């Protein structure tokens, strides 16, 4: 009995040593995790409508009126980046 | 080695400016990380 | 202040590079009928 028992925890060590797909339910988690971080990344790269999709390449060009009308966009399009980010994330949160 | 507002060019930003060993191409003036984001800049009036 | 502007149907355009620019010298030039920037707002063509 403890020489099969044995068996078998030799058979795990040779078996973690030989995949990892196994792990497959860990590795979910973190490229969830990995792909949504990446995701909120490649927004603060979109034009969202504006002028231009980055800040202080607009504070380089405007000043205060056909400055702004261009802020409040960039912050409406990152706004809706992190509602739907912490979305994602709290239904996440309750996988976990 | 002290951060500072800067204008490079006309490229702003605020940052520490520090040396660097990445070897750019002859014909290259900014460089570009992963977030996109400039990560590396040659100077315009000393070429490091 | 140029003699001749080039006949619409066939337009004429200046290309000018290499040198270092001034537009201060544009904006408080008392000729201007219209002066609209679309890109830029006209004073900050003194610091690009």
């Amino acid at each position: 009995i403890a020489n099969q028992f044995n068996s078998a925890i030799g058979k795990i060590q040779d078996s973690l040593s030989s995949t990892a797909s196994a792990l497959g339910k860990l590795q979910d988690v973190v490229n969830q995790n990995a792909q949504a971080l990446n995701t909120l990344v490649k927004q603060l790269s979109s034009n969202f409508g504006a002028i231009s999709s980055v800040l202080n390449d607009i504070l380089a060009r405007l000043d205060k009126v056909e400055a702004e009308v261009q802020i409040d966009r960039l912050i409406t399009g990152r706004l809706q980046s992190l509602q739907t980010y912490v979305t994602q994330q709290l239904i996440r949160a309750a996988e976990i | 080695n002290k951060c500072v507002n800067f204008n490079f060019n006309g490229l702003t930003g605020t940052g520490v400016l520090t040396e660097s060993n990445k070897k750019f191409l002859p014909f290259q003036q900014f460089g570009r990380d992963i977030d996109d984001t400039t990560d590396a800049v040659r100077d315009p009036q000393t070429l490091e | 202040n140029a003699t001749r502007f080039a006949s619409v149907y066939a337009w004429n355009r200046k290309r000018i590079s290499n040198c270092v620019a001034d537009y201060s010298v544009l904006y408080n030039s008392a000729s201007f009928s219209t002066f609209k920037c679309y890109g830029v707002s006209p004073t900050k063509l003194n610091d690009l």
